[PDB]
């Protein structure tokens, strides 16, 4: 029997909170969704749920060397996008395309992305200093907040370095930026 | 001929049957149990007791029966010691075994080959010298050497492991000669007690608790059908689990154990 | 000869090393195991939360193990019993357990960010006292030997300073501060060296060890807090501890009575695995 | 002789008697205030003195028996050869765990020899072959299907399957259920097994082919009929005694009790009290150490130096066909009964057909006429006193626990000789290291980190290990 | 301070427990601790706690006071693969790795459950090792079967299927290493961490 939609939220529910629960229960739909059926219907429900166990993975952990003296960020955006940073400029990115940034500033190209490595906070240092160029073009316009945000929800241009497979370039991006500037490319 | 009695029976007719020498000198009835050399088995509680195995079972780790309350949970880990120290001592030579079970090695051998008269006058003096004074088993060499390589002991001894189990699994084919009732070892007794349980159990389909180890053991290599010089005793414990769900304990004496 | 338990050694130098304060070669046998010590004191902010850093893990797996009961179940069988059968003759008490689950979850959580906080809180101060030592200490280095480079009672540089350590170590000014106190460690300092008297340089010298003993100081203030708040992240965390023990130990006997479903021992056997620690590890 | 039962009354010279006669069974008549259960006792005696297992078995409602007994057995040290099974204790006051072990578990449906079928046709005591004819076939599907299902035989999984239904689902479903959650299939079994069964509903005079809602009114009038003495029989056998019969090892089997000379006092509730489930109670006795004795026995064993005397107190009210009787096999066994009742008029008023067979297969009659009898012997009639062992009585009274262990399971041990083979071939071609390099990115750097450090201590270099992996990423 | 190995001994175990209960292997088992501190002759360990002598010389009979020796609740398993994972507590897995010494493998293996339980910071580091060494058991089963990597079982086919000598069981024993299992230590690993931050921490 393929458990029904309110059943699998509740699922989803009572595992929220740990990164281990919430894998299991990943691991466990794959399971009888392969042994039963396996429909792409159900390979298409097994996709979202695969993006359900990243996603809690992606959001409870940044240890962020705590020890070493540190703080985890306690606002959760930032949280889960330096997560983010982490595991797509860690993991799954090697030359998506070798130097490419055209990040315009509202119909002016003039404050533009130096298209820098996409090595270790190297990405992240070329984004903050165009970040920082893009405020002085135009500073941080005071849209709303979320616990601590600041948004430019319309904010000039979105793609710097793309390609089909540049998903983890353009998020590593999107996240070095939005760690103070957030076009708010968030959800839940 | 002249009126007798239940003791003057016991001293009339004990030269005729002499497996019953070994007792006719004591008056046991007045001893007590659990004490001394003549002294019945341990019940599976008044065991795991001697040997302290017993655990207030707690939930969640070892799930209980659910109409169960005031009783105990067993340590596998000091379990499994205790059952395998039981396992005799290795077996390598009939030469190299206890002066005892020496002499009923022999009794078994000279049986299966069918030649009683040789087994009988093993036994029938063994216990004359018991009963007066210290027994001496070197009355039983010249039926050892002559069956030691008989094809059939060979059989059944090529193919356990330790000194109990085949001591009792060569018992399990001398019996099929006609009967070998247990009850011609009682100067077994006192020289000896894991094995007089060993030879005790063999036949039935439960053993002691005095000897569950040899017995688990027995079964499983009459099962496989091979020698296996491990222990096999992961069956003795599971039974001794179910042996002690089975006696309620009383709460004052709930208590006094501890997880 | 009083030794310390390898695995003590390993995560009583390892703190250290998050501090870059590793001043003691071997008297780290004798000194983070004499109890009237200094490196033991900057020591037990972060030990404690150690401390906590197991129990809130025990726990942690019992809530790992709630949460798998819960999704096995609830993957399941969960709507195929009608309601008004027997399948809703426990059920409903089961969909009360989610919601018990999913607030302790939610809790709970709450309890790991203040802990990751307190870590951080205190490492990021206690770090900021220990460098500030050194550096402090640095100065009365140099300065204690121009006080002592000027005695006509001739001693070297770094027997001083393995002069001075012996006096934290031998005795304390961490709690117990005075201005009696104070002349036991000049009195220990100098007993150490072979022999000194300086009547106006017990004077002289008493100005000097000033930035020691202030910076010595900010740490019982700051000891004065961490303390308070680890008693409280460790009372609130023992708890957690026994009501997921209820709610794993209510689901295995509520989940246990339905009559169409079950949890096998295949699964379980292995789900089962992490769940054989102690209880009784924080008091 | 060998065995002694007393000193003639009139001139005193004692009466022993020899095991040849001995072997034929003996007989005993007297009344319940002549004293007659001392001399059930007392000639047990007569029957331990020599290493030999006397069963008594007492349906007089004694209960200050086993304490005689126990206070006899240890007086000749073989106290750990005895069992004690008691069924005057309670009816379903047995569940769960218990204060203190009452008796011992008697089973004779585990072992299957396919014998029962002999106990069973007897245990029960056209329409009395039909009887004959259903069970038969339960048997064969039964006790076969206990050689390798997870079912065991007991007075309560073949009294599940006295019902039609569950019966005719292994007819026409061919399919197995049982008292749990479980789907069992009889399909690769032969066909030597279920065709019995499967012929006779087909006997019956009704049966609709497709659903069971219309036959069963075309049979449940003949169904009750024929299976209705048995489903009683196990009705009463499975619910009274539950700390009995449903066992899976029997401490009490009869084909060692026997063979080994060992003792078994076994109590029955009473007998001129409801015997319609009383005299049920001592049969599954007589049934078991009969019908495990004829045919069901494990090249040529030799004849028994010592009487095995099975002592039965009230066979009036217990019976089986024939049993006085002891085939040809057995009688290596050295094997006796001594047959006892309250009156020879009531003897055969007990039951049909009975007290001609137990008075003809007796060499030995014995009336115990209020000098406690006299022996009726084929030559002369002698009067005297029995004899009278007088056990003093003891003060703790334990019967014997053991333990339920197994051989182990079948899915662990096929799998054991399976990689031993494996294993085993392995070890002898002599390609036995392993070879392959295999090369993972984490063992490398902690071997790296080891052995490039030159701190000697190995729990100190294994931490600078860590320290150095972990700085490394 | 000798090297392991790996001795699958029918006999040694009835043997080895059976000391340990009398008095006789208790009341050296005072008197050789104090003349070696606790520490762990053969991998380095130093704590109070569940601490073992073992015998050098393959018998345990002859307990001198010279031939005896004290060794960490790793090393005393490791000396008897044919049951551990059954006698109570102890766990393992038979791996395949070469690079390491048995030593070097205990040891080792000690740092990565002083960074697990009481996690200094190193938490995320030791788990990504641990997880490199249980992996390789996967290979250790392919060659010998599915079913006996684990040592309790490994243990089982040797002395089940005849093997004795100091050659065919070195042969045979060759680059394998016994990786005590973190999961099945839990009620000591903890209980020495513990009882370490309770000391120094009061
Ligand atoms: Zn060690």
């Amino acid at each position: 029997t393929l458990p029904t939609r309110d059943a699998l939220l509740k699922a989803m529910q009572v595992g929220e909170t740990s990164i281990e629960a919430a894998e299991y229960m990943a691991t466990r739909f794959e399971q009888i969704l392969t042994k039963a059926k396996l429909l792409p219907e159900c390979n298409d429900m097994l996709e979202k749920i695969k993006e359900y166990a990243q996603f809690v993975k992606f959001k409870l952990l940044s240890s962020a060397q705590v020890w070493s003296g540190q703080e985890r960020p306690t606002s959760d955006y930032q949280n889960t996008q330096e997560n983010k940073a982490e595991f797509l400029a860690s993991h799954l990115e090697g030359l998506p395309s070798g130097l490419k940034l055209e990040v315009a500033i509202g119909d002016d190209a003039k404050i533009l992305r130096g298209f820098s490595s996409n090595g270790k906070m190297v990405e992240g240092d070329q984004l903050k200093t165009m970040d920082g160029l893009l405020e002085g073009w135009l500073a941080k316009n005071s849209l709303a907040i979320s616990g601590g945000a600041v948004v430019k929800i319309d904010n000039t241009g979105n793609q710097t370095k793309v390609d089909p497979q540049e998903i983890r370039q353009l998020i590593n991006d999107s996240e070095k930026g939005v760690a103070k500037y957030f076009a708010d490319k968030g959800v839940g | 001929r002249k009126t007798y009695d239940m003791k003057s029976l016991r001293a009339q007719e004990q030269f005729n049957w002499p497996a019953i020498m070994p007792i006719v000198k004591e008056d046991l009835v007045s001893q007590d149990v659990n004490k001394g050399p003549w002294a019945m088995a341990l019940t599976p509680m008044e065991f795991a007791r001697k040997y302290n195995l017993l655990r207030k079972d707690d939930a969640l780790l070892d799930n209980p029966v659910p109409g169960e309350e005031m009783t105990a949970g067993i340590r596998r880990g000091d379990a499994k010691r205790v059952f395998t120290m039981q396992l005799g001592p290795y077996w390598d030579g009939f030469e190299r075994c206890s002066p005892q079970a020496y002499a009923l090695s022999a009794v078994f051998m000279a049986r299966m080959n069918r030649d009683r008269d040789a087994a009988n006058n093993i036994l029938k003096v063994l216990d004359k010298t018991f009963v007066d004074g210290k027994p001496d088993f070197s009355v039983a060499r010249p039926v050892m050497k002559k069956y030691q390589n008989s094809e059939l002991v060979q059989e059944v001894v090529a193919k356990h492991a330790y000194v109990l189990t085949v001591i009792a699994s060569l018992l399990e084919a001398a019996r099929e000669d006609g009967v070998v009732p247990s009850s011609e070892f009682l100067w077994l007794k006192p020289v000896d007690r894991r094995l007089w349980y060993m030879l005790n159990c063999v036949g039935r389909q439960t053993p002691y608790s005095e000897v569950a180890g040899p017995f688990a053991h027995w079964k499983a290599e009459k099962e496989m059908g091979r020698r296996s010089l491990v222990p096999m005793i992961d069956e003795a414990i599971r039974a001794l689990e179910i042996a002690v769900k089975e006696v309620r304990l009383t709460p004052r004496q709930m208590e006094e154990l501890e997880p | 000869s009083q030794w310390l338990s390898t695995y003590g050694t390993i995560t009583a130098e390892r703190i250290l090393g998050r501090y870059n304060i590793s001043l003691p070669q071997d008297e780290i046998l004798e000194a983070i195991n004499i109890p009237s010590s200094f490196y033991r004191h900057l020591l037990q902010i972060p030990l404690k939360n150690v401390l906590n850093g197991i129990v809130i893990q025990q726990a942690s797996d019992y809530h790992v193990y709630a949460q798998k009961l819960l999704i096995d179940y609830l993957l399941s069988g969960e709507s195929s019993k009608e309601p008004d059968s027997q399948g809703a003759g426990t059920r409903e008490s089961l969909e009360d357990e989610r919601q018990r689950l999913v607030q302790l979850g939610d809790e709970f959580h709450k309890l790991e960010l203040e802990q990751d906080n307190l870590i951080a809180s205190s490492q990021a101060s206690l770090m900021k006292i220990s460098i500030d030592w050194n550096t402090k200490l640095e100065t009365t280095l140099s300065k204690l030997n121009s006080l002592y480079k000027n005695t006509n009672s001739k001693i070297k540089k770094n027997a001083i300073r393995k002069a001075l350590i012996k006096a934290f170590i031998h005795c304390d000014l961490v709690k117990d501060q005075s201005q009696k106190n104070k002349y036991q460690l000049i009195d220990k300092l100098n007993q150490t060296l072979a022999v000194s008297v300086g009547a106006e340089l017990k004077e002289s010298i008493l100005t000097n060890l000033s930035e020691l003993f202030q910076i010595l100081e900010a740490l019982n203030t700051k000891l004065d807090e961490f303390t308070d708040r680890t008693n409280h992240l460790s009372q609130q965390a023992k708890s957690f501890r026994t009501q997921f023990y209820e709610v794993i130990l209510r689901i295995i006997e509520l989940i246990k009575l339905l009559p169409e479903y079950k949890i096998d021992p295949a699964q379980d056997a292995i789900n089962r695995e992490p769940l054989y620690f102690d209880r009784t590890i924080g008091e | 002789g060998i065995t002694f039962f007393g000193n003639d009354r009139k001139t005193g010279e004692e009466l022993w008697f020899a095991n040849d006669d001995m072997r034929t069974h003996a007989l005993i008549f007297g009344s319940t205030g002549s004293g007659k259960t001392e001399t059930l006792v007392s000639l047990s005696y007569n029957a331990l003195v020599q290493g030999s297992g006397f069963i008594y078995v007492d349906g007089k409602g004694d209960n200050s028996l086993y304490a005689k007994v126990f206070s006899m057995v240890r007086s000749m040290g073989r106290e750990d050869d005895l069992l004690l099974i008691n069924f005057m204790t309670g009816a379903r006051d047995i569940v769960g765990p218990q204060e203190k072990r009452l008796s011992n578990t008697l089973n004779p449906f585990c072992q299957g020899s396919s014998s029962m079928l002999t106990q069973l046709v007897v245990s029960l005591m056209m329409w009395k072959g039909r009887a004959i004819a259903f069970v038969e076939a339960l048997m064969r599907l039964l006790v076969y299907m206990r050689d390798e299902g997870a079912i065991l035989l007991d007075a309560n999984t073949i009294r599940n399957y006295f019902d039609l239904q569950r019966l005719e689902s292994i007819v026409i479903d061919k399919v197995f259920p049982r008292d749990d959650q479980e789907s069992v299939n009889i399909e690769t079994i032969p066909k030597l097994v279920t065709d019995p069964l499967r012929n006779y509903l087909n006997t019956l005079p009704g049966y609709n082919k497709e659903k069971k809602g219309k036959q069963v009114s075309q049979v449940l009038e003949q169904h009750g009929f024929i299976t209705m003495q048995l489903v009683r029989s196990f009705s009463s056998l499975a619910d009274t005694y539950g700390h009995i019969i449903r066992t899976n090892l029997a401490e009490v089997d009869f084909k060692d009790v026997v063979l080994n000379r060992r003792i078994l006092v076994v109590l029955l509730p009473a007998l001129e009290k409801s015997p319609d489930e009383l005299s049920n109670l001592g049969k599954i006795i007589v049934s078991s150490l009969k019908a495990m004795m004829a045919a069901g026995l494990g090249r040529k064993p030799t004849n028994a130096p010592t009487p095995y005397m099975c002592i039965l107190d009230e066979y009036g009210y217990y019976a089986v066909q024939g049993f006085a009787v002891v085939p040809a096999q057995a009688r290596s066994l050295g094997f006796s009964a001594i047959f006892a009742g309250q009156d020879l008029p009531a003897f055969q008023k007990a039951s049909k057909e009975e007290a001609a067979s137990i008075g003809a297969n007796t060499n030995i009659k014995i009336c115990m006429k209020l000098g406690e009898a006299h022996i009726f012997f084929k030559s002369k009639i002698v009067r005297a006193r029995m004899f009278y062992a007088n056990p003093k009585p003891v003060k703790q009274l334990k019967i014997n626990q053991f333990l339920k262990v197994e051989p182990p399971p079948d899915d662990y041990l096929m799998k054991l000789q399976k990689q031993l083979a494996s294993f085993q071939s392995i070890l002898e071609s002599g390609d036995l290291s392993i070879n392959k390099a295999v090369e993972n990115e984490e063992i490398t750097l902690i071997s790296k980190a080891l052995k490039e450090s030159t701190i000697v201590e190995p729990i100190e270099r294994g931490v600078a290990a860590l320290i150095a992996f972990h700085g490394q990423n | 301070r000798c090297e392991l190995k790996l001795i699958a001994s029918p006999g040694s175990w009835r043997l080895y427990s059976a000391r340990k209960i009398d008095e006789r292997f208790k009341s050296y088992e005072q008197k050789i601790f104090q003349r070696d501190r606790y520490t762990c002759q053969f991998c380095g360990f130093q704590a109070r706690l569940y601490q073992d002598i073992v015998n050098l010389d393959g018998d345990y009979t002859n307990n001198r006071l010279s031939n005896l020796v004290t060794a960490c609740c790793f090393c005393a398993q490791c000396f008897f693969v044919e049951s551990v994972g059954v006698g109570g507590y102890g766990g393992g897995t038979l791996i395949y790795l070469p690079e390491l010494t048995q030593a070097e493998l205990n040891s080792l293996c000690h740092v990565l459950f002083c960074a697990i339980t009481n996690d200094t910071g190193y938490k995320s580091s030791a788990q990504n090792i641990y997880r490199s060494f249980k992996f390789r058991s996967q290979i250790v089963e392919e060659k010998f079967g599915e079913g006996t990597s684990d040592p309790a079982i490994f243990g089982q086919l040797m002395i089940d299927s005849g093997v004795n000598s100091e050659e065919i069981r070195e042969k045979l024993f060759k680059n394998i290493r016994l990786l005590p299992s973190r999961a099945k230590f839990r009620k000591q690993i903890e209980k020495w961490a513990a009882s370490a931050l309770e000391e120094i921490a009061d």
